[PDB]
């Protein structure tokens, strides 16, 4: 009904000011009682009001940001901004904007900050220990380290094998994020046919198989 | 700041039963005529789905299962009855007064019977120590309760730095839960000790569950 869009840049560096842009149609800054709120909930945690602005350009500040914080309405062609200033890794976040702050929640708009670039993944196969015949088991993995910036798209057999996968989430290390996971399978499964994790990372055109073999 | 304590901070249901999630306020969200406060489901992902907005009204195609509550102080959410695609994180956020709070959410689990986890452990692989890095993955799938700890011991000792724990969520098909530890080391370090040892205690037993290796 309403259509609120946010636009931002991908990766950020720190030192930086984040520019947002919030895209409105379906109501007018002008209503009585009418406000735009910017809202971000950081990576994996709770949502944190930014700051808030009204129909009569009134302007309200989360107390601990405000220091670094603007927000402006283009009302001419129905945008209001939030400018962050001097971005570090701590607003890695997805910004919503938020139709007079709780009704109508645009789609996010994620901003990741880091120092880091665009590096290729490693994967590493990692086949059982093994202490066989307490069960008709067996688990396998593929650990998936190193690689900047997210995402990665792991299948095992080429997306054959999807019952009994478990790809854990990836966290970024130094800078860096890993990612691990694993299937597990019956005996008579591995190694009578073989398998193949496979990885990859489109920020790089890496796309590798790793064959689980016996140690 | 209207500070709003949620509670319980998990919540295990079975289903078809009803729950109920309280958000507790220090000051009134009320205009001693409308009650500001309002409820949000998130499932891993999605962004913030409003459910109900100033304490009573639900939103449109939000299904009338979800009953909201309540005034001043307290408020209440009643999910009757718990379906399975519930399972979420729910969030109450007052807009009475600026700044605009959120509780800090109450996550909805279902409920099944005890699991203890089938650990493995994996040694780097050869691959790895050929770069000179040692990673030593440790799964500890499919279990229930959530709670449960990681303790590596190397060579006797509890060594707990360049640990990485990761978790997912709840398994929709048994709803169980997972989680990956991962020990780095550096292969001159590696190559310095022989057991490697994750002990995953909890619930389910009695002594740590304890998977270890020798070389």
């Amino acid at each position: 009904q309403v259509q609120l869009q946010e636009s931002g840049p991908g990766i950020l560096q720190p030192s930086q000011t984040l520019s947002l842009t919030c895209s409105f149609s379906g109501f007018s800054l002008s209503t009585y009682g009418m406000g735009v709120s910017w809202i971000r909930q950081p990576s994996g945690k709770g949502l944190e009001w930014l700051a808030h602005i009204f129909w009569d350009g009134d302007k309200r500040y989360n107390p601990s940001l405000k220091s670094r914080l603007k927000i402006s309405k283009d009302t001419s062609n129905n945008q209001v901004f939030l400018k962050i200033t001097s971005v570090d890794t701590a607003d890695t976040a997805t910004y919503y904007c938020v139709q007079e702050g709780y009704i109508y929640w645009g789609q996010g708009t994620s901003v990741t900050v880091s120092s880091a670039k665009t590096t290729a993944p490693s994967v590493y196969p990692l086949a059982p220990v093994c202490g066989d015949t307490t069960g008709s088991s067996v688990t396998l993995g593929c650990l998936v380290k190193g690689y900047f910036p997210e995402p990665v798209t792991l299948t095992w057999n080429s997306g054959s094998l999807s019952s009994g996968v478990h790809t854990f989430p990836a966290v970024l290390q130094s800078d860096l994020y890993t990612l691990s996971s694993s299937v597990t399978v019956t005996s008579s499964t591995w190694p009578s046919q073989s398998i193949t994790c496979n990885v990859a990372h489109p920020a790089s055109s890496t796309k590798v198989d790793k064959k689980i073999e016996p140690r | 700041d209207i500070v709003l304590t949620q509670s319980p901070g998990s919540l295990a249901v079975s289903l078809g039963q009803r729950a109920t999630i309280s958000c507790r306020a220090s000051e009134s969200v009320d205009d001693d005529g409308n009650s500001f406060l309002h409820w949000y489901q998130q499932k891993p992902g999605q962004p913030p789905k409003l459910l109900i907005y100033r304490s009573s009204n639900l939103i449109s195609g939000i299904p009338d299962r979800f009953s909201g509550s309540g005034s001043r102080t307290d408020f209440t959410l009643t999910i009757n009855p718990v379906e399975a695609d519930d399972v979420a994180t729910y969030y109450c956020q007052q807009s009475n007064e600026d700044p605009l709070t959120f509780g800090a959410g109450t996550k909805l689990e279902i409920k099944r019977a005890d699991a203890a986890p089938t650990v493995s452990i994996f040694p780097p692989s050869s691959e790895q120590l050929t770069s000179g890095g040692a990673s030593v993955v440790c799964f500890l799938n499919n279990f229930y309760p959530k709670d449960i700890n990681v303790k590596w011991k190397i060579d006797g000792s509890e060594r707990q730095n360049g640990v990485l724990n990761s978790w997912t969520d709840q398994d929709s098909k048994d709803s169980t839960y997972s989680m990956s530890s991962t020990l780095t080391l550096t292969k001159d370090e590696y190559e310095r000790h022989n057991s490697y040892t994750c002990e995953a205690t909890h619930k389910t037993s009695t002594s740590p569950i304890v998977k270890s290796f020798n070389r």
